[PDB]
């Protein structure tokens, strides 16, 4: 596009002269008229990187370098933020190892910690049915599965998937989260099976036998399911998979399975399901997607789907921070104090 | 080929070609560098455009067609086109809920044209203008429209373009055009102008940062039926009730005396720009006698004294919207044949308190000075270097929620080409189908904005009501022109969600019949 090209050229006199609002607009621009303008996405990471924006610019430098694999000066930029990158989240990383063993430093003499994780519990119920779009309030959810007494003026399908998540959670905690062994095509299906078993007990614990569509994502036609499900948990039992740090492994374990979405429905409930067993394997508290980052956690799929799966390891790391700074809020013992 | 540049204006158009390095207007072949936006049908069966046209009014006001840019993208309804209709002498019809035009094409036989098909001639006499200039025929047009253009009316000049056989590669907004023209030879950095555009029937207002070729466009607001089309009504009514006063007859009734004074008032209007009272003089002007009134100036002024000042509210609301000062514009560039008139220079220099307006602005011939350089970039073989604009839509965009709610997605103002998508649900059980109705305007309730679209959304799967996630997606592209998609964000089967476009606009089957009907006058 000669359009784009003169908006790049335009991004690049404006930034020379320090008119950088100026700049990101015309840069924005030059890619709105070609989205894999190469030369566009290379100088617009050198704008972030000059803003000190390591992981935007190394991102664009890598998706630069995904459609044009020899172009020069996004290598000699890759090269350079591929370190930097690696530093920041492995830093990041490092927090959250330090709060996890904060939230272990609890003392168990702590009256809060008991009551908050059973709380937590039906929170994560909430949060895995609501992302997907079930209207039950938490109140209802507890009524659910404490009374086993039905919600009026409420679907049976919507009660149906908290009452198959309850009865998941149940068989991972009390069958999975203590076993020695490697995690099975068997173990996922036996997930699914109650996962999806109360609404449609045909489809649960089998693999699907039609295409279907994930959002934007266009997963593999049912007859290679069974393959890539079989190289799936080579990868989760692999000594490779075993050395990432247990917050990307879960990251990757939930990506790869939504990527081959392997069942006709209920595919990103038993994925969190499955982070969550990773984690809690590795000595992590169970972590929530909240039914409020729908929109962000579709958005970091889709990048993924286009290549980088970063951003969606980073909002993985992100909503683990998050679990583990409201675990410690609600745990707080506010001193007494002598006035002395 | 060689890619034009055509102003469409309500009353006059103006073509032009940028060529080694420079921007020729293209004067017609009566010599003329500006053509009546007009059309006629001789009893004979000819179709007069332009000149031609325009100088038969008098004789044959029932078939000469004029004032289409007012028409086009609206409603029959539209309370804006019944004004219109008092002061237009051929029979404006309702077909399929908008206005169409009804002519005698001669020999006893009636055609009902669509506003696009008149704006179609306009642009095939104006495409003729270029290809006598350049003795080679023209394919490729830059087509202008007011800033403040809906989408409906933006498709519609598209769809005029289509019709009269160009390929419109860009509808660029007058103010922004005129921009370009002001702006092309500069080079003293970055400044801020102020664009008021009063032409023969629409009034925008831009604010544009321009710098070294870069065409920025911060804040935009108008009104796409306030122009010199209406002040000469208000002189026109003004007349037919001294008339009545006078002698008792009510002129209303006879076309050739309405338009004979619509004739008359034109000539006035324009000498009131340069002298102080015009005589407006008609022999035979109704029942066989005669018409002798003198206008003056102040008369003209006092007339349409509300409608001059109405254009300082627009200026107020650029300036609020981009958060700049009275100071902080360095040059108040006025396009438009409208502007010529000495009242409406006035309150501009007095709101910017005594600045003068940019010098060797010919208001008449700017916005498609600007449109022939864009023509030039889009051409892509005529060496203009880094022109880039960055435009933006004139009004907010919204869909329709549960309690007739505007639900906005697009802000007025907001930088084109953009996308803007939203999830939204189902309001019962097992909906298969979604009613999206897109509205244009700022008030809270659908009610209070303007349909642009209705847009029937099928293939939802069954679900409990609230439970699906169907992203609607907007889209403005570079011509400002909305296109509306949707993706179910959950896990569903292959096959996907259609939305099938509004019904109430020119299908491709319409458009197809109204080139082929074109293509006989070739
Ligand atoms: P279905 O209801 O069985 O699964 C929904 C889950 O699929 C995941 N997902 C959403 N969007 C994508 C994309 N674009 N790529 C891959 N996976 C995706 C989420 O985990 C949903 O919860
Ligand atoms: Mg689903």
């Amino acid at each position: 596009s000669l359009e784009a090209r003169a908006a790049l050229n335009q991004a690049l006199e404006m930034k020379r002269q320090g008119k950088r609002e100026k700049a990101q607009k015309l840069f924005m621009h030059a890619l709105k008229m070609d989205p894999d303008f190469v030369d566009a996405l290379t100088e617009f990471g050198i704008f972030s990187e000059e803003d000190k924006d390591i992981i935007q610019a190394d991102y664009l430098y890598t998706r630069a370098l995904t459609i044009s694999p020899y172009h020069e000066k996004a290598l000699v930029n890759r090269d350079r933020t591929l370190p930097l990158v690696e530093e920041i989240d492995q830093r990041y990383f490092s927090i959250i190892d330090s709060k996890v063993k904060k939230v272990m430093s609890i003392p168990k003499g702590n009256s809060a910690l008991r009551r908050v994780m059973e709380e937590t519990y039906y929170h994560h119920i909430y949060h895995t049915v609501a992302i997907e779009g079930n209207t039950l309030t938490l109140s209802e959810i507890r009524h659910i599965l404490e009374t086993r007494y039905a919600v009026p003026g409420k679907s049976d399908e919507e009660q149906n998937e908290v009452i198959g998540m309850h009865a998941a959670m149940k068989y991972i905690n009390t069958t999975l989260v203590s076993r020695i062994g490697s995690v099975t095509i068997s173990d996922v299906l036996e997930i699914h099976r109650r996962v999806l078993g109360y609404v449609d007990p045909v489809e649960a614990g089998r693999f699907r036998t039609t295409q279907v569509l994930v959002g934007h994502h266009i997963p593999p036609h049912p007859q290679d399911v069974e393959k890539q499900m079989q190289e799936f948990v080579q990868w989760l039992n692999s000594e490779e998979a075993m050395n990432l740090h247990p917050v990307e492994f879960a990251a990757l374990a939930h990506y790869k399975l939504v990527y081959i979405a392997p069942f006709i429905d209920g595919n990103g409930r038993t994925s969190r399901l499955l982070m969550n067993l990773i984690l809690m394997q590795a000595g992590y508290p169970p972590i929530t997607i909240r039914k409020e980052q729908r929109s962000d956690y579709y958005h970091v799929l889709e990048a993924a789907n286009e290549g980088d799966v970063r951003p969606f390891i980073r909002f993985i790391a992100k909503c683990t921070e998050t679990t583990l700074d409201t675990l410690l809020f609600a745990t707080t013992e506010y001193s007494v104090a002598l006035p002395e | 080929g060689t890619v034009v540049g055509i102003d469409l204006g309500t009353t006059y158009s103006c073509v032009g070609v940028f060529k080694n390095g420079r921007v020729e207007i293209i004067a017609n072949d009566q010599g003329n560098r500006i053509t009546p936006s007009y059309v006629a049908f001789t009893p004979e069966g000819e179709r007069l455009i332009g000149d031609a046209a325009k100088n038969q009014l008098t004789s044959n006001p029932e078939n000469t067609v004029f004032d289409a840019k007012r028409l086009i993208g609206r409603t029959w309804n539209d309370p804006s086109v019944q004004q219109d209709i008092k002061f237009l002498p051929f029979k404006v019809v309702e077909k399929k809920t908008k206005p169409y035009i009804q002519v005698d094409i001669g020999g006893g036989q009636t055609k009902t044209f669509a506003p696009e098909e008149i704006s179609a001639m306009v642009l095939t006499k104006m495409k003729e203008t270029a290809e006598a200039y350049l003795g080679k025929k023209v394919t490729h047009a830059v087509v202008t429209v007011p800033a403040y253009f809906n989408d409906a009316q933006r498709q519609a000049t598209k769809d005029a373009g289509t019709i009269a056989g160009l390929n419109v590669m860009r509808i660029i907004n007058e103010p922004t055009a005129a921009a370009i023209a002001y702006g092309l030879d500069k080079r003293e950095g970055e400044k801020n102008i102020l664009v008021f555009d009063l032409g023969g029937g629409a009034f925008d207002v831009s604010l544009l940062t321009i710098d070294n070729g870069v065409f920025e466009v911060v804040a935009t607001n108008g009104d796409t039926h306030l122009g010199g089309e209406d002040f000469d009504q208000r002189v026109m009514e003004h007349f037919i009730k001294l008339y009545k006063k006078k002698t008792g007859k009510d002129v209303r009734k006879d076309n050739r005396a309405v338009q004979k004074l619509r004739r008359e008032v034109e000539k006035a209007k324009r000498a009131l720009s340069s002298q102080h009272q015009a005589r407006i003089e008609i022999e035979s002007f109704f029942e066989g006698e005669d018409f002798s009134e003198t206008l003056t100036r102040a008369k003209f002024e006092e007339l349409n004294m509300d409608l001059f000042r109405s254009t300082m509210k627009p200026v107020q609301k650029v300036l609020e919207d981009s958060d700049l000062k009275k100071s902080d514009i360095d040059e108040i560039v006025l396009v438009g044949g409208s502007t010529r008139i000495p009242k409406i220079q006035q309150l501009v220099k007095e709101f910017f308190n005594g600045k003068e307006p940019s010098r060797g602005i010919n208001p008449d011939e700017a916005v498609a000075y600007g449109a022939a350089v864009q023509a030039g970039v889009l051409s892509g073989d005529q060496d203009t270097g880094d022109l880039v604009l960055l435009d933006v839509c004139p009004l907010t965009l919204g869909i329709e929620t549960v309690g007739g709610v505007m639900t906005k997605l697009i802000p007025r103002n907001t930088v084109v080409p953009t996308k803007k998508s939203q999830i939204f649900s189902t309001a019962s059980d097992n909906q298969p189908t979604f009613t999206i109705k897109v509205y244009e305007g700022e008030r809270p309730l659908t009610k209070d904005n303007h349909l642009l679209g209705t847009f029937d959304l099928t293939g939802i799967p069954p679900a409990p009501r609230g439970v699906p996630q169907i992203e609607v997606t907007f889209e403005i592209d570079v011509n400002g022109i909305l296109r509306v998609t949707a993706e179910d964000k959950g896990t569903g089967n292959k096959n996907k969600i259609t939305i099938t476009n509004d019904q109430n606009r020119l299908t491709p089957e319409e458009i197809e019949r109204m080139v082929n009907d074109a293509e006989k006058f070739a």
